[PDB]
């Protein structure tokens, strides 16, 4: 629990994540607030994402419990910032680090999955009207991402 | 016509039909010990048509050992007389009596037959009339740590259900024309070859609907074979295949002829050369009490024991039985012959009672037949036991005394115990602490502490507890009730009604906690569990943790020193639903039942919270404005709830439930609809609704319809209860309000300055001010199961069966919404006595503080197929620290108060090893990636003083102690675990 915390926030502290940067809420070793950057080709380019990480008791043995903060336009985050992520119901395992999950956020921030998703009006704008769904999350990513 | 305000957890075990078939039956029970008086208790609080009793002996000092429901005042006096009384109030359906004389036609009148404390000839002649006239026949047999159980239930006896599991269910993914069934994607059936299944709501195969069984060929892990079902079609898609259990026929064999020919089970496989010794030296004890006017051999004598192996070796002799005997048991059990204790009566009382329930309801599978037990790992070996000391000495405590002697009597009169929670593990284990005389000396003492009250449904298992208590404090009807079993624990037993955990530090501290010599829990969660193994690691006390589940029970015992902590053990953790299959796609009936325990929440608790905080906090608004997710919901929620939609009468809130009928079950399926229409395919081609997303259907409000009708009145009481109105449950009012009702016209829409912030200032400027609405308070709905009129359960019932309507999902009733929606544990009274039998067991070896780690055992019993299992704790696991032997879990660093450079110098040279990360709780102290002027400035304060800057919270005046947590790294780099530092302030 506290010594695989610690080892991955001294992971975390050698090398730069660059894209992301995540540390403790004051001094509480259970409560992170990570940074996103988004990606260069994708309608989210130029914005910054705040998230909230909460680490279970049991950790690694469960998933942390990972929400936005930043309002985003995106088919699987609703307005309360839940993601819709395998590796952080089923496919957890106690082998990847909190870098990763980071990574396979800002994946999902490039390409969303409308075939299962959770907000289902913006899943189908970007099923049907492609240009609207770019001009609706550049809109928001502007409004909301930047400052 | 089952109460089930009462019978609410057992019927989960248990169900309908067979309580149903159990309240028909009537038991009779010879010999009233305690043994037998434990069978009755188990069997009273199980549901039986009646029991009757029959023990004409008069009562003696000695039986009080076990027996808790006779006191000293009753000397003299037939035990049946003075049992019946106190046994007839534990259940008011179950009327108790007793029989002066029983004739062998009397027995006729019976559904089972329990005989204790009778001998062989008696049995005989009893069995021989029970066997030919098809009546169950249960027999058992507790002398000193050793028990026997024989069952005996006719030649013909008709089982229905063979091990307790629920029929095996699955949803179908698609069945080909030759019979091969296949689950949905990684989904295991678990079926074995020979089963047979029936097959429910399959499309293309309509004639498989019927249900008639059909045999299983297992081709996989994932997928089996059915036949042929050419006939009914060729092709079907989904459905829901469902298991078929048959019938099973047992043939017992009777008493005479299972003497010389025994069918054993062997409870523990490390010893299964016993039980032949077992049955030999049984009848040889029986033998010998009727060569000796029934007078068992005396405690501890060499002369009864050479006599009862005279009688061991002739009976061997007789029935040709070519096993060699055990001199040493065999005289060990002739020494305790005359042996009584409360654990074993327990264990023995609880296994026999659910044998009863098994032979009454034709469930489970009954022991077959013998079943010979012993605990002879408990007798002590750090005292003297000898004819002298295992002398009577007139007292209550001679059937103890008998088996353990004088000093170790006095060794258990000295302990300080301390009991977490007052359930029925609580309550029966107190019961036995009461018996065994724990805590009666001048330096014992006992702690019991639980923060909950008695309800109606805790009455079935927890015997300690009366109708008249209901509403009271666990904690202080318990050490009542266990004061009047015995007047010697007056003033010795302390009861509190605070939660063990963080914030009750300043009651069990330090002090409280260093004079403790054992803690037992009876706790029902896991974080507790954990919270007090952590504080018997700190303070290195023996623990005793013991769990139930339906019939499955589990006792674990932990050591300071010597085994592993409860921690160290890591239980499969609850499932929780995605988020995406709850809102949009179910698939279940329990996604549907999660679904409404959220909307019944979203409707009736949270916007009325909101509400009062807008009512209470002078300053909510514009708090809320910048802090909560959307305060548009917020400031919408008390525009609805103070001015838009307030009720005046119940016909609007009949109005308002009709709206939110439309609003959650019509309008959101078309929105869905349209946005996922049913011929739509996803960016591969494939169909959409396919697979695990069912295409759902919106719904038309019919008033004759039940569902609708219970759902209208559910939330039109609910919503009255909110706002404090009169709710009523004629159909003619809401017939007739719902008659003249005009839906709002309602069509899926597709989307497409400071205007939000004027639409949310016009929302404020419409909000009457709080000042208007002073003591106007709205009262929140808390969830409350187990009462049967506050209309949740309905709400919650009605919520699921119309989603499942939407979804074509089979609905199910209100008990099985109940115990989902309430995640109710399934509990009996005879695993919690079986639990509380082996805890005491093992509370023994506590005392006499055996130190070898096979001495200690773990139990574990599963009584729907008659399984016990016993094996030895794990060991602590070692490690090597600056070459030196250290335990993982039992040590830790002692160190005053210095400060943390001190701290950082003491580690880099005592131990050499350079400490990277030091942190208390979770709060992190010191880290090595810190920036220096950060570490300059906290490296010459105290780590008192660190902790509270840190903190931000000042330390209690109580505290006397830090624990802190260290991850250090050796000379080479290489990342070395040590144990806990503990601060001395
Ligand atoms: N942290 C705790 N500290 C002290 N007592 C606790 C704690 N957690 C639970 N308990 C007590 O443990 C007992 C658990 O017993 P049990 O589960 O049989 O009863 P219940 O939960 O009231 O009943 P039911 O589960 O049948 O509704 C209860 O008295 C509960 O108050
Ligand atoms: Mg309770
Ligand atoms: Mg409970």
């Amino acid at each position: 629990a506290l010594k695989r915390i610690n080892r991955e926030l001294a992971d975390l502290g050698k090398d730069p994540p660059s894209s992301s940067s995540a540390g403790p809420v004051g001094d509480d070793l259970f409560h992170w607030q990570a940074t996103i950057m988004g990606p260069a080709d994708s309608p989210y380019a130029g914005g910054v994402f705040f998230l909230s990480i909460h680490f279970p008791t049991d950790y690694p043995f469960k998933p942390p419990k990972v929400n936005f903060t930043t309002r985003i336009y995106h088919p699987n985050i609703n307005s309360n910032g839940s993601i819709c992520l395998d590796i952080l119901r089923d496919q957890w395992s106690p082998a990847l680090t909190i870098s990763k999950v980071l990574l396979s956020i800002s994946s999902l921030l490039t390409d969303p999955n409308p075939d299962d998703p959770l907000v289902p009006e913006i899943a189908h704008v970007y099923k049907t009207d492609r240009s609207r769904y770019e001009l609706s999350a550049r809109e928001w990513t502007r409004k909301y991402a930047i400052g | 016509t089952i109460d089930e305000g009462l019978y609410s957890r057992q019927l989960y075990v248990l169900g309908h039909e067979a309580m149903k078939q159990m309240s028909q039956s009537n038991v009779l029970i010879i010999g009233c010990k305690g043994l037998g008086v434990e069978i009755a208790k188990n069997v009273c609080l199980a549901g039986v048509k009646s029991v009757t009793l029959y023990d004409p002996q008069p009562t003696r000092i000695e039986d009080l050992s076990s027996q808790y429901f006779l006191t000293e005042d009753d000397i003299g006096v037939p035990r049946a007389k003075v049992t019946v009384s106190k046994l007839a109030e534990l259940n008011q359906y179950v009327p108790v009596s007793v029989v002066d004389e029983l004739s062998t036609e009397y027995l006729k009148n019976f559904k089972c037959v329990v005989v204790t404390e009778t001998s062989l000839t008696k049995q005989l002649e009893i069995n021989d009339f029970t066997h030919k006239n098809h009546i169950a026949y249960i027999a058992a047999d507790s002398r000193g740590l050793f028990g026997s159980i024989f069952c005996d239930f006719g030649e013909n006896f008709i089982c229905t259900d063979t091990d307790g599991n629920e029929p095996l269910t699955g949803m179908i993914a698609s069945i080909t024309d030759d019979g091969v069934v296949t689950m949905l994607e990684e989904t295991r059936h678990g079926l074995e070859n020979g089963d047979f299944v029936k097959f429910t709501e399959v499309k293309g195969m309509p004639g498989l609907n019927d249900g008639t069984p059909r045999k299983v060929e297992v081709k996989g892990p994932y997928t089996f074979s059915i036949g042929s079902v050419k006939d009914l079609g060729s092709a079907g898609y989904n459905g829901v295949f469902t298991q078929v259990k048959v019938p099973t026929k047992i043939s017992f064999k009777s008493l005479r002829e299972s003497l010389k020919d025994p069918e054993y089970v062997y409870p523990d496989f490390g010893k299964m050369m016993r039980p032949p010794q077992y049955h030999i030296a049984f009848q040889a004890l029986s033998a010998f009490a009727d060569a000796h006017e029934g007078s068992l051999p005396r405690p501890r004598n060499d002369i009864d024991a050479a006599e009862f192996f005279e009688f061991c070796k002739k009976i061997a002799s007789t029935l040709q039985f070519d096993v060699e005997l055990d001199e040493k048991l065999i005289k060990e059990i002739s020494y305790q012959a005359r042996g009584d204790l409360v654990a074993m009566s327990a264990f023995l009382g609880g296994a026999v009672a659910q044998e009863v329930l098994k032979a009454t309801t034709s469930k489970f599978y009954p022991l077959k037949q013998y079943f010979y037990f012993d605990s002879l790992e408990s007798l002590p070996s750090s005292v003297t036991i000898s004819e002298e000391t295992c002398k009577p000495r007139g007292c209550r405590y001679d059937g103890q005394i008998a088996v353990f002697g004088s000093e170790f009597q006095e060794k258990i009169a000295s302990l300080s115990t301390f009991l977490v929670g007052a359930g029925a593990i609580g309550c029966e284990m107190l019961k036995n602490w009461a018996m065994m005389g724990v805590a009666t000396g001048e330096s014992g003492h006992i702690s019991v502490t639980d923060m909950d009250s008695i309800e109606k449904s805790n009455l079935n298992r927890q015997f300690l507890f009366r109708p008249r208590d209901v509403g009271k404090l666990k904690s202080e009807c318990a050490s009542t009730a266990v004061s009047i079993m015995n007047p010697s624990l007056t003033g010795k037993i302390t009861s509190y009604q605070e939660r063990v955990g963080p914030e009750s530090e300043g009651i069990f501290g330090d002090e409280f906690f260093e004079k403790l010599s054992l803690v037992t829990n009876a706790l029902d969660n896991v974080e507790a569990r954990m919270y007090v193994d952590r504080r018997c690691v700190f303070f290195e006390k023996p623990l005793l943790e013991s769990g139930t589940l339906g019939t499955k029970g589990n006792t674990q015992v932990v050591v300071p020193h010597l085994t592993e902590s409860y921690g160290s053990s890591q239980d499969p953790p609850e499932k929780s639903f995605p988020i995406c299959t709850l809102k949009n796609f179910p698939n279940r009936i329990e996604h549907t039942i999660a679904w409404a325990r959220d909307l019944f929440e979203g409707l009736f608790k949270q916007p009325i919270d909101n509400v009062n905080m807008y009512l209470s906090s002078p300053n909510f608004l514009e708090t809320s404005l910048k802090t909560s997710s959307n305060p548009r919901e917020v400031l919408e929620n008390i525009r609805d709830y103070l001015v838009t939609e307030k009720p005046l009468s119940f016909e609007e809130c009949i109005m308002w439930a009709r709206l939110q009928f439309d609003k959650f079950f019509n309008n959101n399926i078309q929105q869905l609809l349209f946005n996922f229409p049913k011929d739509s395919v996803t960016s591969t081609g494939q169909p959409f609704w396919s697979g695990p997303k069912r295409a759902p259907t919106p719904l038309s409000f019919d008033i004759h319809n039940r569902e609708h009708f219970d759902f209208i009145v559910a939330a039109a009481s609910l919503y009255a209860f909110n706002y404090g109105l009169k709710s009523e449950t004629d159909p003619a009012i809401y017939e007739r309000v719902l008659a003249g009702y005009n839906p709002p016209p309602f069509a899926p829409k597709s989307g497409i300055a400071n205007k939000d912030k004027q639409e949310l200032k016009s929302i404020a400027d419409s909000l009457p001010p709080p000042s208007s609405l002073v003591g106007f308070r709205l009262t929140p709905a808390e969830f409350e199961k187990d009462d049967d009129s506050n209309h949740h359960i309905d709400f919650i019932t009605a919520a699921s069966n119309l989603r499942a309507m939407n979804y074509d999902i089979t609905p199910a009733d209100r008990f099985k919404t109940k115990f989902v929606a309430g995640k109710i544990v399934p509990a009996m009274c005879t695993s919690t006595a079986v639990v509380s039998g082996l805890v005491c067991l093992e509370l023994v070896k506590l005392v006499d503080g055996k130190k070898k780690i096979e001495e200690y055992k773990n139990g574990f019993f599963n009584l729907a197929i008659g399984l016990f299992t016993f094996s030895d704790p794990i060991a602590s696991p070692k490690m090597k620290v600056n070459g030196k032997e250290i335990d993982k879990i039992w040590d830790r660093y002692n160190l005053p108060d210095c400060t943390l450079q001190e701290l950082i110098d003491y580690f880099q040279k005592e131990e050499g090893l350079e400490v990277t990360m030091l942190s208390s709780g979770v709060s992190l102290l010191y880290a090595n990636f810190q920036p220096p002027k950060k570490l300059a400035e906290r490296l010459p304060l105290k780590i008192s003083e660190l902790v509270e800057q840190i903190t931000k919270k000042k330390l209690e005046p109580f505290r006397k102690h830090l624990v802190l947590e260290i991850c250090c790294d050796d000379a080479n780099g290489e990342d070395v675990e040590v144990p806990f530092i503990c601060i001395k302030l």
